């Protein structure tokens, strides 16, 4: 039908059976994998002890679907009768039910290049979004293709991130050719956030959440590369230097990613900013895109931290501590209490929303005094219809 | 004998077993025995070092049937029988050995390049499987001689400390014997025939059979202790982790029915994070060893409430209530099960 919509002839032959897949071959889908979670979680692994083993090869085949009907979604919206919300939507779930150690332990090799070809097309669509959206600022292909990027490709690489990060599962996933479209990713989702436009404008949040959900999918931390090195899972070791000539890669982490800056540029920033106590409404991007990183970096890279395992020490692939904590989420703190007087905004529900495990995180003894002062704040301001909790 | 034999086996183990007959005795005569016309063991003199033909017909024979009941085993074990490649019969690389290394006589010690090739650990729980296997048929073989276990060796009483399970076994022996059957599986892969092994995958009902008819055991107080009105605490340690319930009892349980089962019981389940009162549901989370559980009621308000280690637990809800309202009835004394 994509041959024959040039075609004169728009009378398309199988319209009933295309709406039959839609309306309930997809549906059916989606109920079968929302009643079963975790079935396909459960093969022996320790999840659903009384039994409900998903077979290796039921995994690769869940894995081919994903990816097939992601070909289907690719730039396909427009012959989609709307149905792109259920499209998505099964998206979602088949993302939570994907089970990466498993998949690449064992997998077949089609499947395999089927992924990894899905990966690094969606990686490519968002690059040419960047491209023509950076090279033209004049006003349909060009909108036809955002508004695709904006409905289908921010959604998709969220909930597989989002996935990957909740279940600590993907990070075996990400282990050759698929950090070189990560980074290009990085670097195009870091422009967007830092680029101005009405688009972005529209989507404010969209930008803002998959950084957190990149953040916490991705393994490697590419914000402290002085110890990166010495990481053996990075993929700088990995590629050795003959491998290095042969691809197209910098072999150099600076050069690779010159945009991203570093993370105590970033923390120096961060103080800059909550100590001027701008209003939201000057620079919304930092406080909606460095900060996600904050939250989700932190909360992914605590136990690589260097100071919960003292054995291994300096060799741990970040370098975290609870001084950094009392230092970043008290910024957090003042920012919110001096921007709490100005615009207010539901971008601080989502902070606390993002930030909801941090608290957990940090402890009682550090709680008392700290915390106490953003109860006694928000009883305090009445007057301010915003609440928090 | 229920197994049969296919047909490249039977025309290619001939070459297996005196290849494995070979490695046995170079390896033997590497770790330092010597040549010599007399037989004598403890002076390491072996008159069965000529090839297959020469060699005594009964150890051939023990040879034939040792690489017999491998190969069985490894077709009764669920390997997926087939044909991999004859590219390893078309080229093979023999090793130059060096004076030291090499032996007397000029016999190929090294045919095939041992190093490259590296054993999946699946492949490498077969044959721990190979070795128990292995050491089952030793170990009837001795008791059809009638050796018993003893914990001293004596062939004048017949005694043997060997004779334990593999598990038991003494480490030195286990190994050694662990790693020649490493060498004749591992050249056996090293012919390129490599038998398909069968996807190593594990599930099972796992060891219902618990000894004896009991499954649980009940403590409770005495019936005279039964609790009418105030609030009361009581404390549990688990020592270990486990299938182990604690709560409140009335004076009526039956010590044959698991606690929360029926209305007579209202316990806390940590195995499964579940609290029991006629049925089962879902409530605070899994204890560890040394998990203490401390457990409480209140008579005038009718609920009940559970902690682990000091927090208390919660519902599926934010509710901290085990158990909303009940009846005060004839009293409540703590129970464990
Ligand atoms: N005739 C044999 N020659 C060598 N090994 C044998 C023989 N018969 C069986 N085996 C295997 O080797 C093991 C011991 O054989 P071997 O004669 O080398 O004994 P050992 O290790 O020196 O000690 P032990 O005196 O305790 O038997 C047996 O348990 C069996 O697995």
């Amino acid at each position: 039908f994509d041959g024959g919509s040039r075609g004169k002839g728009e009378h398309f032959p199988y319209e009933q059976e295309i709406k039959f897949f839609a309306k309930v071959v997809l549906p059916l889908i989606d109920q079968y994998f929302k009643n079963h979670r975790l079935y396909f979680l459960s093969a022996a692994s320790r999840p659903l002890c009384s039994g409900g083993h998903a077979s290796n090869k039921e995994k690769e085949m869940v894995t081919s679907l994903f990816c097939k009907l992601g070909v289907l979604v690719r730039h396909r919206i427009s012959l989609f009768g709307n149905d792109a919300t259920s499209i998505v939507n099964c998206l979602h779930i088949l993302g939570q039910t994907l089970d990466a150690r498993t998949v690449m332990k064992t997998g077949l090799e089609s499947v395999k290049s089927a992924l990894r070809a899905f990966l690094d097309n969606a990686a490519e669509d968002l690059e040419k979004t960047m491209e023509n959206l950076k090279q033209g600022q004049f006003t349909k292909g060009v909108t036809q293709i955002i508004n695709y990027t904006t409905v289908a490709l921010l959604p998709m690489l969220s909930s597989l991130f989002e996935h990957i990060g909740q279940h600590q599962f993907g990070e075996d996933l990400i282990l050759e050719d698929v950090q070189v479209s990560c980074y290009r990713i990085l670097t195009s989702l870091y422009a967007l956030g830092t680029s101005k436009s009405i688009y972005v404008e529209r989507q404010r949040s969209a930008l803002g959440e998959c950084l957190a959900a990149f953040a916490g999918a991705f393994p490697v931390a590419f914000l402290e590369t002085h110890l990166d090195k010495h990481n053996i899972y990075s993929i700088y070791n990995t590629k050795s230097s003959r491998e290095r000539a042969a691809l197209s890669l910098p072999t150099n982490v600076e050069d690779v990613c010159p945009n991203i800056p570093s993370l105590e540029k970033l923390m120096e920033e961060i103080v800059e900013l909550a100590e001027s106590g701008i209003r939201y409404t000057q620079m919304p991007h930092v406080m909606e895109v460095i900060l996600p990183m904050l939250c989700s970096y932190m909360s992914r890279w605590w136990e690589h931290g260097p100071e919960n395992n003292p054995e291994r020490a300096e060799m741990c692939c970040t370098a975290l501590n609870s001084e950094h904590m009392n230092t970043l989420l008290g910024n957090i703190l003042k920012i919110i209490y001096n921007n709490l007087g100005i615009d207010e905004g539901a971008w601080m529900k989502r902070l606390a929303v993002f930030s909801q495990p941090i608290i957990n995180k940090v402890k009682p003894q550090l709680l008392k005094t700290h915390f106490l002062p953003l109860m006694e704040k928000l009883k305090k301001k009445a007057a301010t219809v915003v609440s928090e909790e | 004998s229920q197994i049969v034999l296919p047909p490249h086996l039977e025309r290619i183990r001939e070459k297996l077993a005196e290849n494995i007959h070979e490695l046995w005795v170079m390896n033997k005569i590497e770790l330092g025995w010597q040549y010599g016309p007399v037989r004598d063991d403890n002076k390491r003199q072996h008159p069965c070092l000529v090839e297959f033909s020469k060699l005594p017909e009964q150890e051939r024979n023990y040879n034939l049937q040792m690489s017999l009941e491998t190969l069985k085993t490894l077709l009764a074990l669920g390997c997926h029988v087939g044909i991999s490649d004859e590219h390893a019969e078309d080229k093979v690389k023999k090793m130059k050995l060096p004076k030291n290394y090499q032996l007397t006589s000029g016999y190929k010690p090294a045919p095939m390049d041992l190093s490259f090739i590296k054993l999946t650990p699946s492949q490498e729980a077969m044959v721990d499987k190979l070795a128990e296997n292995a050491h089952n048929v030793w170990a009837r073989d001795r008791i059809r001689q009638g050796w018993t276990y003893g914990i001293q060796q004596d062939v004048k009483n017949r005694r043997n400390p060997r004779l334990v399970p593999y598990t038991l076994l003494d480490d030195r022996t286990k190994k050694s014997n662990k790693d020649s059957l490493r060498e004749a599986v591992r050249t056996l892969l090293g012919y390129g025939y490599n038998l398909e092994a069968p996807d190593q995958d594990h599930a099972a009902r796992a060891e219902v059979c618990s000894g004896t008819g009991e499954r649980f055991r009940i403590f409770r107080a005495e019936k005279t202790y039964a609790v009418k009105a105030g609030r009361w605490y009581f404390e549990f340690e688990t020592v270990t982790a486990g299938d182990m319930r604690v709560g409140w009892s009335r004076p009526g349980c039956q010590p044959d029915q698991e606690l929360g089962s029926d209305e007579r019981a209202f316990a806390f389940d940590g195995f499964k994070a579940q609290r029991w009162h006629q049925g089962n549901e879902h409530y605070g989370r899994s204890w560890q060893a040394g998990d203490v559980v401390g457990c409480m009621v209140d008579m005038n308000e009718h609920t009940m409430m559970f902690t682990l280690n000091g927090e208390i637990l919660l519902d599926d809800s934010g509710s901290e209530l085990a158990f909303k309202d009940f009846d005060v009835g004839d009293g409540f004394i703590p129970v464990c099960s």
